């Protein structure tokens, strides 16, 4: 369910579709493989806080959730 | 005021496939409810498509694409100058579905109450995506 | 050490006048320059450039002037001469380099760089000519010849992104790896 | 000039005069780079500098009595007190808002600033 | 005048301007690919939402029009640098915008440029940014829309700066105006002319409200990371053109040079042969 | 007027910084 | 330094003190450049309390000189780095 999951869990419908290709991203062409990909970096900006890497991009990475 | 006939538009961030045409006669996708059909004159309303199939017809045979997609997710608005647009996270045709590579390595989820949904959908499209197949 | 390279070049038209081939390779020329020098500067004669002599390039033209291809009459023979000259700082804007240059047909300019590289023999086929050209090489290795200077050529040009070979587009990183074979 | 020491002249005119030597002197060291690419690549606490630095250069210049039929304007006399005053300021950041055009040929910094702030006010 | 030195330096330009005019070619190369993907990705379900809440007449009807007292800014800039006088250009409008009133603005930067050159100016404003974007793509734009929904609840408004690619070799600062989720799930709620059924209001207005924000973000990085390249196009070929100048200038005065050192050198050696 | 210690500086300096995070990383 | 007399001089003396213009006028007094000054009895003719600090000192100044370019790349700088080129501003 697509609505439910938004309102038992802040999961947000991108992350939604995220995770219902997570199954079958292998089985899709490299094309769509490449581009159902998300790193980045985010810091906390003082000279030298914080370095976050934002790789994951389903679970609490990204997209938070309540659930979770 | 008023728009002509129909125009329809399917666009995808990575790549547009029609960014207006009319020679198509009917749309027909499955929202998260029940399979709804957007065609000529139909009013103007919202819709939310969960990574399900996506059949249109053509009047007049279009190049290299062939009527049948399965999208992985997208928004659908219908406009009220009698106008569709359709904008999808990917799309792709059902020929290139490379079934049976489903599950290889992406089992893994985690007992949580978002988990629970998580997987939730994906099994819904594994479930979704044989059927797509027939 | 002045004496030496006329007494070889001698040597070297005796299979000259009598018909034969010979080779004759004057081991570092521009020492004879410099031989020829301390005579002229002991002797107190004008000093010129770099207190060379003013007669310091007639000293080398009636030398190398000596090794040519006699014709058939007298025999066909001929005398290859082959002097060596070394450069300081690789500048041949020097007073005797450009003596000789101006001398010679062409020049073989061996780079160092392109020794340490592994580049051996380190030949700079940039600056490397030959006067004659294709109507010395043998009726075979003319045309192989003239498709592979053209091949370097453009590598040299393209060699400059050498270091940049995904980045740049196709059809150019293609030809910087034929090069590399070359 | 050996007159330049802090025992012979006040100490704040030896920090004001090495404050725009060294200012001046670090602009230097930059200049080829600044000449090969812009200085919007360069850093911000560099870009300051050489900005400073472009100020201070067009206030040194002046016009001299004699030299009025060259240039056409009339000359400057700087006083020894106004000259200090004149560059502390600038040193500090008065004048870097204003265009260093304001600073070409000026007597006083007080007098680049009206020329500096009318030029402000046109726009 | 040393020779020695003189020729030094000129290898030094020769390699600038080589390093130089390499770089070039992959600003082109670059800029290729990223024209090739914003052409494919541009006009991605922009206006969309726009346009049919402009459509609704009944929410005009009711839509709450009043000036947004605090808003957030997040300008685009690139990571990388030597890409030219656009990082520069960004920086320089968001702080006029931000000098002038302070304490209005969060200020969350994107682009490692862009965050750095606005630490030391704007200190305790902002305080997060996103750098080091391996690819430009819709899920991470997302991801990024997501970051910034976080963030503006606290504003009244969002709008983000960056380069709008509108030619090879022009590329001009645009920036778009994106009201925060709350003020966007109120005016929504409202919608009446297009039904929503399929999923009900509760779910199609904070879904839809994702679309209006990463469209805008998704289409702001490929604006810009086009002009990065443009514009990095640009500059090395500025710079190449500036190096050669230079390098050549230098040959002549170590031709120069060399004539000299051949006459004094000369003039010792005529000095001696003289007594 | 000195470009080449400029290049020189860039290099010994980059090169440090470099590889002194892959030191930490090695250790 | 290439010229004729400075050449001799510096071969004939055990070391040599260069004074840098550069280093003069950007407050750097007295302006010596440490890179290449050198001294043949070294540590032989310091004190103890000396040789054991004027050591590490070398070693501090040598890395230094190096982060001075990097300081004009900016854009980052890691924790050490910064405690070293801090470091090195207070020698």
């Amino acid at each position: 369910c697509i609505e439910f999951a938004f309102k038992k869990a802040g999961i947000p419908i991108v992350r939604n579709f995220l995770h219902s290709t997570e199954g079958v991203i292998y089985g899709l062409p490299q094309r769509v493989q490449r581009n159902l990909a998300i790193n980045y970096t985010v810091k906390q900006y003082k000279e030298g806080k914080a370095v976050s890497a934002k790789t994951i991009k389903t679970l609490q990475e990204a997209f938070p959730s309540k659930g979770d | 005021t008023k728009k002509q006939k129909m125009e329809v538009t399917l666009r995808t961030p990575y790549k547009e496939y029609l960014a207006n045409f009319d020679g198509f006669s009917r749309i027909t996708a499955k929202t998260n409810e029940a399979s709804l059909v957007i065609q000529n004159k139909t009013p103007a309303s919202l819709y939310v498509l969960p990574p399900g199939p996506l059949k249109i017809r053509f009047t007049s045979e279009v190049k290299n694409v062939s009527g049948d997609f399965l999208h992985t997710g997208g928004w659908v608005i219908v406009h009220a100058d009698n106008t569709c647009e359709i904008n999808v996270m990917d799309l792709f045709d059902r020929k290139e579905v490379r079934a049976d590579q489903f599950e290889k390595g992406n089992i893994q989820d985690l007992d949580t109450l978002a988990g629970k949904y998580a997987a939730k959908s994906r099994k819904s499209t594994v479930r979704l995506f044989t059927k797509a197949t027939t | 050490q002045f004496l030496a390279p006329y007494s070889g070049c001698a040597i070297g038209e005796f299979f000259r006048d009598n018909g034969k081939h010979a080779l004759i390779i004057y081991d570092d020329l521009s020492k004879q320059a410099v031989a020829y020098r301390q005579m002229s500067l002991l002797l107190r004669r004008p000093p010129g450039r770099e207190a060379y002599p003013g007669d310091v390039f007639y000293l080398h033209s009636r030398l190398l002037e000596r090794a040519a291809k006699m014709n058939d009459s007298l025999g066909g023979g001929s005398l290859t001469a082959l002097p060596v000259i070394e450069t300081q700082a690789g500048d041949v804007s020097a007073y005797i380099p450009t003596n000789v240059i101006s001398i010679t047909d062409g020049q073989i300019f061996l780079e160092t760089e392109l020794f340490y590289k592994g580049i051996r023999p380190a030949i700079n086929v940039g600056l490397s000519v030959s006067r004659v050209g294709s109507a010395a090489q043998i009726k075979a290795m003319k045309k192989i010849a003239g498709n592979l200077k053209l091949t370097l050529a453009t590598y040299r040009e393209l060699a400059a992104f050498s270091q940049f070979g995904s980045d740049l587009d196709a059809k150019t990183q293609q030809q910087l790896n034929t090069g590399e074979r070359l | 000039s050996r007159m330049l020491d802090p025992i012979t002249i006040g100490e704040e005119h030896y920090t004001v005069a090495r404050g725009v030597q060294k200012l001046l002197q670090d602009y230097k060291s930059l200049q080829d780079i600044i000449a090969i690419l812009g200085v919007d690549d360069l850093s911000e606490e560099d870009k300051l500098v050489v900005a400073r630095a472009r100020k201070v250069q067009k206030f040194l210049s002046q016009p001299f009595f004699m030299s009025e039929v060259f240039s056409g304007i009339p000359g400057r006399f700087v006083n020894l007190k106004q000259n200090i005053a004149s560059f502390k300021a600038l040193l500090e950041g008065a004048g870097d808002e204003y265009p260093e055009s304001c600073f070409y040929m000026k007597g006083d910094l007080e007098e680049s600033l009206a020329a500096g702030r009318a030029d402000a006010l046109k726009s | 005048a040393n020779l020695k030195q003189l020729k030094i330096r000129m290898k030094a330009i020769g390699s600038i301007k080589k390093i130089t005019k390499a770089m070039k070619m992959v600003a082109a190369s670059k800029m290729k690919a990223e024209t090739s993907r914003l052409e494919n990705g541009r006009n991605f379900a922009v206006g969309s939402v726009q346009k049919m809440l402009e459509n609704e007449s009944y929410v005009q009807k009711k839509k709450s029009t009043t000036a947004p007292k605090s808003t957030l800014l997040v300008p685009i800039t690139s990571d990388k640098g030597l890409c030219g006088s656009v990082n520069s250009s960004i920086v320089r409008e968001v702080k006029r915008l931000a000098l002038n009133n302070r304490s209005a603005f969060g200020l969350l930067p994107v682009g490692e440029k862009g965050s750095s050159g606005l630490s030391r100016p704007f200190p305790d404003l902002l305080k997060s940014s996103i750098v080091n974007i391996q690819n430009v793509n819709f899920p991470t734009a997302a991801a990024i829309a997501h970051q910034v929904s976080t963030q503006g609840a606290g504003y009244d408004q969002v709008t983000l700066i960056y380069n709008h690619f509108k030619n090879a070799i022009s590329y001009v600062v645009k920036h778009q105006e994106l009201l925060p989720r709350a003020q966007f799930l109120n005016l929504f709620k409202y919608v009446t002319r297009h039904e929503a059924v399929e999923p009900e209001l509760e779910y199609s207005k904070n879904y839809f409200f994702e679309l209006y924000m990463a469209s805008s973000v998704y289409n702001a990085l490929l604006n810009s990371s086009a002009s990065e390249q443009a514009s990095r196009m640009n500059a090395m070929e500025n710079a190449s053109k500036n190096a050669g100048e230079i390098l050549s200038k230098l040959t002549l005065d170590y031709n120069k040079a060399r004539q000299a050192k051949i006459t004094m050198e000369l003039i010792e050696i005529i000095s001696g042969a003289s007594i | 007027t000195r470009e080449e210690e400029w290049l020189d500086k860039r290099t010994k300096s980059q090169e440090k910084v470099y590889f002194d995070q892959e030191d930490r990383k090695a250790m």
